[PDB]
RNA sequence: GGACCUGGCGGUGCUUCAUAUCCCUCUAGAGGAGCCUGUUCUGUAAUCGAUCACCACCUCUUGCUCAGCCUAUAUACCGCCAUCUUAACCCUGAUGAAGGCUACAAAGUACGUUAGGUCAAGGUGUAGCCCAUGAGGUGGCAAGAAAUGGGCUACAUUUUCUACCCCAGAAAACUACGAUAGCCCUUAUGAAACUUAAGGGUCGAAGGUGGAUUUAGC
C-alpha cells in the first residue's frame, strides 16, 4: 500500500509543485494521439493502390481479430493433464466407459475442442500486404509510447544501435527515426518472411521500388545474429514472440536479446492475456539470469512499468495493459480515431537509479465528483485500488491524481 | 499427447431461417392486431411473451416444441406440442391448473391442446 | 570496439544494383574468421600503420581494425563500398582513412608521416601492406612493387616494407 | 559405391494470348466560399463538461428516517451482443520403389474462448466513504489559432420574375445573379423558445467557375 491516508505526501523534488503545474506533474507520461510521418502513410497508401477494395477491408478485419483472439501454444504438459483428466471422467461415465483404443479417440475428439489450435501463419506478399495495412499504424503507436515512456524519465539517453527482432514493417524503425533521430546510426531488422523485408524496403524508398530511404543506416536480415560480442543500445521486439511455436524458442529468443542488449530490451505484445504472461514469461527469464559467467557481468532491472522487480500480482487471472491513441491511416474503412491496447515490459541494464520509485496506474482513472478511482501497483509488489480525495489524502495529492490518467505515475513518498 | 496428434437434431422450425416465416415456416402466433387498422398489436406481443414463459415454466423439459397461440374472438387456444415422459395425471392437474390461471390472469376463456409425441420430431441435423 | 555488422551477399548484390547472383563478376570474402587468419599471418600489428588494398565488403578491413594498429589506409576504387567503410571509419575513430582512387596508381610515399622512414638495412618499417584484391589486379600490383623494391621508391621509401 | 523411382522445385525466365477491375477515352460532378466535426499546440486555480460537473474559499455533525451517497465491481455472476477454434475394387511392371490413356479407342470402373463492450442498475450479489465519496453556501470557471480528415449553397443567359404548364411579356453582369450568411419581428409546439422549427422584413457578403490530383458509372 503506497497510499495511507493522511501520511503519504507528494515528493516533491524540482519543486515541481512551486515551480510548475499540477498537470505538469513529473509523473505524467500521457503521449498525444499519434499521428505516423507523412513519407509512411504516403508509402503505404502507394503500395496499396494496387487493391485497396472492398475484400481488403474484410481481410483487415479478419486478421485483426484473428491476430487479437490468438492464444498461445498449448504446450503437452496441460494437453497431458487435460488428458488425464477427461480420461477420467470418460472412466467414470458407464456409457463412455469404451474400449481404450475408442476411449483414446473419444478424449481426442473431445481435445479437438475445450482447446485452441494454434497455427503458423506463412506470410506471403498477399498476407504481407494485409498485415500491413491491419497494424502498421497500431505498432506504430504502441512502440511510440514505450519509447516515450523511456525519454520522459530518461531524456540524457541518446541511443546509437538499435536492433528489431520480427521487423515486419519497419514501424520499430519509423518511430526511433521519428524520436532519437538525431543520434542513432543504425537499424539492425530482422525477419524469416523475404516478403516483409521487400515491404519495409519499399516503404523506406517511398512505396517505390527503387529510391533514396528516408532512414540511414537500415541493415535488413533474415536470421537472427547470435553472438554476446555484438550488443545492442536499445533491442525492441514487437508483436513478435506470439508467432514463436513454442515456449522454447520464447526463451532462447529472449536469451539472445538479452545478451545481446547494452542499456534497453522493449517487449511490445497485444494487451491480452496470452500477450501480458508471454512478458511476464520473459521478464521472469530475463530477472532471473540462469548463465554462470556471461561476457556482460552488469545486472538487469525492470526500468517499466512495473516499480517491483517480484512477481506480477496479477497474474493469477488478470491481465496488465495500457492503452495509446492514435489517428488511423487514410483508407476506405478507416474514419474515426483508435485505441491501441498493448502490454509492455522495459528491461535495463544495471541497477535501480534510485529508491524514490513510484506507482503504476494500470487501469482507466475513473473521475467522480469529489473523488477519483485508480488502480494503483505498488512497489512492495501489490495492488491496491485506491479512491483519492482531497479531505483524506490531502488537496496535492487529490489534485495531482486528478489530473494522472492511465499509465502514469503517481509521486507519492512513504 | 501434442498438438498435431490432435490435429444437432433440428425440428422444422429450427431447421428453417427466418428469411422462410412466410414461405416455409408459419407464425407460431396468430391473431388481427398487426392487421391493417386493427389496434392493441403491442398488448397481444406482451400475452404472447408471458404466454410462453409461462407455459414453458409450467411444463419443463416436457414441450417438445415451440407453441401455438391461436385467437378467436375472445378465446385463446394454446396448442402445445409435448413429450410422453410426465404422468397423465401431473399433465391433466397442470392442464387444468394452467387453463384456470390464465383465464382469471388474462380475463378471457383460456383453453390448452396438448399433442403429445413420444420424442422430439428431427427434421435434419445442423 | 562496436564495428557495424558485416554485409551479407545479398546486400552486396543490392548496393551494387545488380539484382542478381549471376552478374555479380566478383568474389568476397565474407567470414570474417578466415581474416583474422590472414591478418594473424601478417605478423604483429601493434602499433603499426597498414596500408590495406581491395577492401569491397571489408572482412579483411574488420580483421587489421580489431588488431591494435595505428592508423589503417583503404584504397577502394568503387563508390559503393564507400558509405560502408565510411560508417566503419564512424565505428571506429582516427583508426580509418579512406581513398577513393586506384591502388595501381596511388602514391603511398606520401601517404604516412615521415618519422617512420628507418635505413633499408635495418628491420622492417613498422609499416605493411595487406591485399585481398582481384586476381585480375594483383598480379600488375606485385610486378609495380617488385619495381619499386629494385628502386627503393614507392611504399618502400619507409624501407623494407612487407606485403601479405 | 553402381543403377533406378517418386518428386518437390514456396523455383527461374521467354512466345502466344482470354486480359475482366485499374489505366486511357466519354459524361457527370466536386475540389476556391461561408456551416460543423476530431485532433493537436498555446493558456487558465479551473471542464469552450452534461440544475449537476470543475477551481478558490468557507460552514454543517450525530445528522433523515439505526442516516446518506448517479460510488467501484458484468476485472462478481446471469443474460444481450461481439472475438477466435471446431475411400473401394480390378489390371500392369517377373507381385521393386511405382504405374493405369488413344472414341475407326489399346485396362480402367466406382461447445469451449475473452484483463471484450453493454447498469446511460435486464436481474442476484460483492465491496467503498459515512466531522465527508454526505448536505449546504459565497465567488470564479462559459478559453485562443492553424492544420489536416472528411457529411454541408451558389457562382448565373440552356439564366431570373410573372402568366402558363412548353407559340407569351419583361429584367439582364453593378438599381445583374446568389446565401439553408448575419440581424429584427410574427406563427407552430411545449410550463418554459437565445434554446427547436416555419414564415415575413432587413441584408444583397464571399462567389466570378475551382489545377495536381480526383469522385461516380454500364
Ligand atoms: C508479424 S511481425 C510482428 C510485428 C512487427 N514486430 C512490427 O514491428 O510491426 C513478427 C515477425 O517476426 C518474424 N519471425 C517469427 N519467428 C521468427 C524467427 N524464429 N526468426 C526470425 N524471424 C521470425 C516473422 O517473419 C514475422 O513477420
Ligand atoms: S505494473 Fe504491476 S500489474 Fe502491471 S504488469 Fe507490472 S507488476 Fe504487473
Ligand atoms: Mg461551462
Amino acid at each position: 500500500a503506497a497510499l495511507v491516508p493522511g501520511v503519504t505526501q507528494v515528493d516533491n523534488k524540482s519543486g515541481f509543485l512551486q515551480k510548475r503545474p499540477h498537470r505538469q506533474h513529473p509523473g505524467i507520461l500521457k503521449l498525444p494521439h499519434v499521428r505516423l510521418p507523412q513519407a509512411l502513410a504516403n508509402g503505404a497508401q502507394l503500395l496499396l493502390l494496387g487493391s485497396a477494395g472492398p475484400t481488403m477491408e474484410n481481410q483487415v478485419q479478419t486478421l485483426t481479430s484473428y491476430l487479437w483472439s490468438r492464444h498461445l501454444p498449448v504446450e503437452p504438459e496441460e494437453l497431458q493433464r487435460r488428458a488425464r483428466h477427461l480420461e477420467k471422467k470418460f472412466l467414470e461415465n458407464p456409457d463412455l466407459s469404451q474400449t481404450e483404443e475408442k476411449l483414446r479417440g473419444a478424449v481426442l475428439h473431445a481435445l479437438r475442442k475445450t482447446t485452441y489450435h494454434w497455427q503458423e501463419l506463412s506470410y506471403t506478399e498477399g498476407l504481407s500486404l494485409v498485415y500491413m495495412a491491419a497494424r502498421l499504424d497500431g505498432g506504430f503507436a504502441a512502440v511510440s509510447r514505450a519509447f516515450h515512456e523511456i525519454r520522459a524519465r530518461n531524456p540524457a539517453f541518446q541511443p546509437q544501435t538499435l536492433m528489431d527482432f520480427g521487423s515486419g514493417t519497419g514501424s520499430v524503425t519509423w518511430a526511433a527515426h521519428s524520436i532519437w533521430g538525431q543520434s542513432l546510426r543504425e537499424y539492425m531488422c530482422v525477419d524469416r518472411s523475404a516478403a516483409m523485408l521487400v515491404l519495409a524496403e519499399k516503404l523506406l524508398k517511398g512505396g517505390s521500388e527503387s529510391g533514396e530511404p528516408y532512414i540511414p543506416g537500415v541493415f535488413f536480415r533474415q536470421f537472427l545474429p547470435v553472438s554476446p560480442k555484438v550488443q545492442f543500445d536499445v533491442v525492441v521486439s514487437a508483436f513478435s514472440l506470439s508467432e514463436l511455436p513454442s515456449k522454447a524458442d520464447r526463451t532462447e529468443v529472449v536469451q539472445t536479446l538479452w545478451r545481446k542488449t547494452g542499456h534497453f530490451l522493449v517487449l511490445v505484445e497485444n494487451g491480452t492475456k496470452a500477450g501480458h504472461s508471454l512478458l511476464m514469461d520473459a521478464r521472469d527469464l530475463v530477472l532471473k539470469g540462469k548463465e554462470k559467467s556471461p561476457l556482460d557481468p552488469r545486472p538487469g532491472f525492470v526500468f517499466a512499468p512495473c516499480p517491483h522487480e517480484l512477481p506480477c500480482p496479477q497474474l493469477t487471472n488478470l491481465a496488465c495493459s495500457f492503452s495509446q491513441a492514435y489517428h488511423p491511416i487514410p483508407f476506405s474503412w478507416n474514419k474515426k480515431p483508435k485505441e491501441e491496447k498493448f502490454s509492455m515490459v522495459i528491461l535495463a541494464r544495471g541497477s535501480p537509479e534510485e529508491a524514490h520509485r513510484w506507482p503504476r496506474i494500470t487501469q482507466p482513472v475513473l473521475k467522480r465528483p469529489r473523488h477519483v478511482h485508480c488502480h494503483l501497483c505498488c512497489p512492495d509488489g501489490h495492488m491496491q485500488h485506491a479512491v483519492l480525495t482531497a479531505r483524506r489524502h490531502g488537496r496535492d495529492l487529490y489534485r495531482c491524481a486528478r489530473v494522472s490518467s492511465w499509465g502514469d505515475l503517481l509521486p507519492v513518498l512513504t | 499427447r501434442e498438438l498435431p496428434c490432435a490435429w444437432k437434431p433440428v425440428t422444422y422450425e429450427e431447421a428453417h431461417a427466418p428469411h422462410y416465416i412466410a414461405h416455409r415456416k408459419g407464425w407460431l402466433s396468430l391473431h388481427t392486431g398487426n392487421l391493417d387498422g386493427e389496434d392493441h398489436a403491442a398488448e397481444r406481443t406482451v400475452e404472447d411473451v408471458f404466454l410462453r414463459k409461462f407455459m414453458w415454466g409450467t411444463f419443463p423439459g416436457c414441450l417438445a416444441d415451440q407453441l401455438v397461440l391461436k385467437r378467436r374472438g375472445n378465446q385463446l387456444e394454446i396448442c402445445a406440442v409435448v413429450l410422453r415422459q410426465l404422468s397423465p395425471h401431473k399433465y391433466y392437474f397442470l392442464v387444468g391448473y394452467s387453463e384456470t390461471l390464465l383465464s382469471y390472469f388474462y380475463k378471457c376463456p383460456v383453453r390448452l391442446h396438448l399433442q403429445t409425441v413420444p420424442s422430439k420430431v428431427v427434421y435434419k441435423y445442423l | 570496439c562496436r564495428l557495424p555488422p558485416l554485409p551479407t551477399i545479398r546486400e552486396i548484390i543490392k548496393l551494387l544494383r545488380l539484382q542478381a547472383a549471376k552478374q555479380l563478376s566478383q568474389n568476397f570474402l565474407l567470414d570474417l574468421r578466415l581474416t583474422d587468419k590472414i591478418v594473424r599471418k601478417a605478423g604483429n600489428l601493434t602499433n603499426a600503420y597498414v596500408y590495406e588494398v581491395g577492401p569491397g565488403p571489408g572482412g579483411i578491413t574488420r580483421s587489421i581494425l580489431n588488431a591494435d594498429v595505428a592508423e589503417l589506409l583503404v584504397v577502394e576504387k568503387d563508390t559503393r563500398f564507400i558509405p560502408g567503410l565510411q560508417m566503419l571509419s564512424d565505428a571506429a575513430p582516427g583508426k580509418l582513412r579512406i581513398v577513393h582512387g586506384d591502388v595501381l596508381t596511388f602514391k603511398v610515399e606520401k601517404a604516412f608521416s615521415e618519422s617512420l622512414k628507418r635505413p633499408w638495412e635495418d628491420d622492417p618499417p613498422n609499416v605493411h601492406i595487406i591485399g585481398n584484391l582481384p586476381f585480375s589486379v594483383s598480379t600488375p600490383l606485385i610486378i609495380k612493387w617488385l619495381e619499386n623494391i629494385s628502386c627503393r621508391d614507392g611504399p618502400f621509401v619507409y624501407g623494407r616494407t612487407q606485403m601479405t
